[PDB]
């Protein structure tokens, strides 16, 4: 075994995201969420955020014709209701 | 269907409780050590504990704590325990990190082999972690917000070969696992309790076969049943296979029987001594 | 209700007093380096004192001190620095830079063992820092803007593989811890101080034990705690443990003091040495 | 109070004066180097020295050596290079450019150790500034305009372990440290001037510990307050000693001059000697 | 025409019929996974043994998941196994889903030294199929409606070290395929039988190159034209090879079959191996 520490060049050139802090000119919303079984936590919530807003999981050639991150509703905070399953 | 044994269970159970509990006053250590013998099911035990009680496992390999990068396999284990305290905060449930086969990373046997700076790293880590495992950084800039306290399984060979500082009383709880006949009659009584034995055969293949590990009993099941599929392939015929399968008609069930459980052992093991 | 021992605390409070005040024609060590054997109390015996005081710890973990990107562990540490000096202006109280571990962070164990550039410049930035603890470069373009001066405190098994001119007189201000039996009696008094045992009885755990290091002592506690705790699994149910203890609409449960005697002890003692053993 | 040893300082003085001066015909070395054995006083009397003759300095460490991109640490020698140029056409008074502990930032240790291609090139741009110091380019746009001219002052434990075309009579003078006698008496006296000792005591202090750095003597004197700030802590007490010494709003505490004698001085100085040894073993 | 190991056949047969089959008390690996050196023909024994099965086949290219600018290869794998199991209904037959390369072909030069952010996305998606079979999921219109099973195929020069817990658990399989004097002789004979060899030439031609690849013994073939073409040119003359071939109306070159002899093999062969020598 051999490692070694480098120094590089470089080249150079969607729903639940945790890091977004709410605005003061923002609509907010609260869900009470119940999953089916065999289904994530971050997904589930993902799933709500993109169905009650824009939905669009493929993108055609109509959409990239238009802004996707102006007109798109997030998942900021996800929070468990005490003394219950999933 | 499979047979955990009672004191391995109490022993995960205990610990990662004891660990989400917060008795004042106490100090609990953060690491729990398996160690024994290679195929006893010190992995395999775990598995089945962790799905008894629903509880999610977040996996490092062994073979991951040695990369061509210097620092790479700290940096891992960093990033993989802050995303298991997230999993605790979000999902609100026990989350656990399970790094299986520690020896082969960490570990320092002769003097004839080169070592690099990873082996130092890695023993350096898991001492931090368990001394503070509220405040865990991820580069760049720091943030004096604390996590939440993650539990740490750790499965090896030996711990002999290993940094002194990092088996201790007070960061480390050792466990010796070392099947006796009692856990072996149910662990095996477990594997064929599908099949039809009697208590009192499943003790005498036991008897056969003492010097054997584990896997060895659940390896010879695979070999019965592989014989029997094989010949059910060729009678059907290799034309025809995909149209008496899809929609099983002339097919044997498997020997299973206490006299040939011997026969078939005595091969496996007349095997095992050609190589040797 | 920790003891805390008077050389420790005598030694940590003077170093971070010293580097505060000002007193002309005096010239002061930035680093305090504290080593000994394992599970004798230095890291924890630190925290101790930093929550006595009431100061601001800044964490800096041994095994980090090392990344696949070169110079990046050089620029962390020159980070943290200022970081630190910030809290003096802003909070306007006392704060600390501590790096835990050093030994096998800017360390070499053997000559066999193939090192890279990081280390060589980890021993370095802190070379640079202890000299000038006021002029700080954040990479880019130079500033000539005084920050505060703020003291480092260091922890390691062994010092002796580091670099050298890290390690003087004018640099450093070296500690070393090893308690006697006076401190072992007050420490592990210390510990067992709301469980209740006489003066006698603490010298005798002392003495049946006494080639063991601190956290033997607190690790006896932690065994005690199981058959509660098993029991209360069990009362509960495996199939619905992880609900009652993380998530769940109920005051959390409450353990009744067990049984405290020098007997029982030594028996615990006994247990734990022999697990030591197994795999010696 | 302070004595700059007097080699020390005709060996910075006649390297600075001489670069900003202009004689025709002599060729002159832009770098100076000053390498010896750890804690002679090599860092600390270059800036006694910057501070009595009033000029201004510009610190590198060595650590700032390396990046993970890769050329940036050579951009940055450039980049303090020009900065410092700026700054005698400003003020109008001589300025230096000081890279302090050069050998632990390009320098090679053995061929055990993996290093990148900034140790190349970082070598390689001080070769450059030695040759045309009139003639520095920040990457971009090329002007042909002259700026003025720095000398560098740097700072090692060892230069042999260092790229050996930057090393050499024509590109760098040399100057090895190490104080005899009569300049340790000096700078000793020097410390303990304002205490008030004899120059026969101040000869048995040197003679006690013959082998000892300089940063061994001023570590002493720190360890005498010990008892007066102890003791002070003790009055305020643990609970607020933060908030009456950090946000100083009153008046901060006077200490008395401590007894000096040669006696406390020699058990002192066994204590410090018996904490070097504990380490050693 | 192309002869099959027995062996090859078998690792095949077993898995496919293990899965399909649904026996209690018995578990089964979904994946199996063949490692072997390059140009051993372990897609081409693949691609045969499906067509004597009659069984159908999706195949999903190595680079097609390995390259930045193709997509999703967690969205991928998922859209290419739900479409498989939907076969097996409407088809009425059994349906493999197979992978090739998955570590190689890339471009990259590591193959499978270095992990990659789409290596990670493979493992993840494969582990997520092994341990929930009956259900898969995309990231819209979630069906309440279980799938039929599909078996994987995963060939590979080596597999790594993140697949390891699958192997453990024995969700995966991995069968080194080497071959054998036996099997040389089939695939060998298998080639040539078109052109007519008898038994005892074939085993000259194994014998002459006893460590060899399958892969070299086919490519001699083509190298058989080069005789007749060299001649050809010197008739036409170098002045104006093109122009007659690349772009004018006249008859096509016409070649009369080469004659097959073990003399041109070996001379043919030694050619070859002189080349790949240098090279390497
Ligand atoms: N309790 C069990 N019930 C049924 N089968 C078991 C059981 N325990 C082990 N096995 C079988 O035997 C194997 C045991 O090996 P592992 O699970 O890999 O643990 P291990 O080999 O003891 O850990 P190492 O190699 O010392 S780090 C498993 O793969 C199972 O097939
Ligand atoms: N003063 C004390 N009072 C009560 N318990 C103490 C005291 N000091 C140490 N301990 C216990 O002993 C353990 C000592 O751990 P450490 O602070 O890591 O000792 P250490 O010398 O820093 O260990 P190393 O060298 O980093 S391994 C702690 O976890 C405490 O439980
Ligand atoms: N000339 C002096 N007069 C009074 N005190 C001095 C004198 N020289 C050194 N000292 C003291 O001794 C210490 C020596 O530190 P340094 O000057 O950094 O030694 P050094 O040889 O330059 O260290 P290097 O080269 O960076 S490893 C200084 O911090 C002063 O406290
Ligand atoms: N049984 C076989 N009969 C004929 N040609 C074969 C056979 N096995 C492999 N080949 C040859 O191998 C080449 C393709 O190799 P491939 O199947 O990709 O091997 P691998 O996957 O081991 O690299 C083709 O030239 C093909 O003709
Ligand atoms: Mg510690
Ligand atoms: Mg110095």
């Amino acid at each position: 075994s051999y490692a070694q520490t480098k120094t590089q060049t470089k080249s150079g050139y969607t729903y639940y995201t945790p890091d977004y802090t709410p605005k003061d000119t923002d609509i907010l919303a609260a869900f009470r969420v119940t999953p089916q079984p065999g289904v994530p936590f971050e997904e589930a919530a993902a799933a709500v955020a993109a169905e009650s807003s824009t939905g669009t999981w493929t993108t055609v050639w109509t959409d990239l014709l238009t802004d996707l991150d102006r007109y798109k509703g997030r998942c900021y905070d996800i929070e468990p209701v005490p003394g219950e399953d999933n | 269907s499979y047979y955990i044994a009672p004191r391995f269970l109490d022993k995960l159970a205990v610990h990662i409780t004891k660990n989400f509990l917060n008795i004042p006053g106490v100090r609990v250590p953060l690491i729990l050590g398996i160690h024994g013998r290679k195929g006893e099911g010190k992995t395999f035990q775990c598995e089945l504990a962790f799905e008894k009680m629903g509880i999610e496992v977040t996996l490092i390999s062994g073979g991951e704590l040695e990369s061509p990068d210097a620092g790479d396999p700290a940096r891992l284990i960093r990033l993989r325990y802050r995303e298991t305290a997230e999993l605790i905060k979000v999902r609100g449930k026990m989350c656990v990190l399970m790094i299986n086969d520690l020896d082969a990373g960490a570990g320092r046997f002769d003097e004839g082999t080169q070592y690099t700076v990873n082996t130092q790293l890695v023993n350096a880590t898991l001492m931090n972690i368990a001394d503070n495992p509220t405040d865990v950084q991820l580069p760049g800039s720091y943030d004096s917000n604390p996590i939440r306290r993650v539990p740490i399984i750790v499965t090896g060979n030996d711990f002999s070969t290993l940094y002194a500082p990092l088996i201790r009383d007070g960061r480390m709880e050792k466990f010796y696992w070392e099947p006796n006949r009692d856990d072996k009659v149910g662990i095996v009584g477990g594997i064929f309790a599908e099949d039809g034995l009697s208590q009192r055969e499943i003790e005498q293949l036991v008897d056969t076969f003492p010097k054997q590990s584990i896997d060895f009993f659940s390896a010879l099941r695979s070999r019965i049943y592989d014989i029997q599929i094989r010949d059910f392939i060729h009678k059907v015929g290799f034309e025809r296979i995909s149209l008496r399968v899809v929609n099983p008609p002339e097919f044997k069930k498997p020997d299973f029987s206490l006299a040939h459980l011997i026969e078939s052992g005595n091969l496996v093991l007349g095997e095992q001594q050609r190589v040797d």
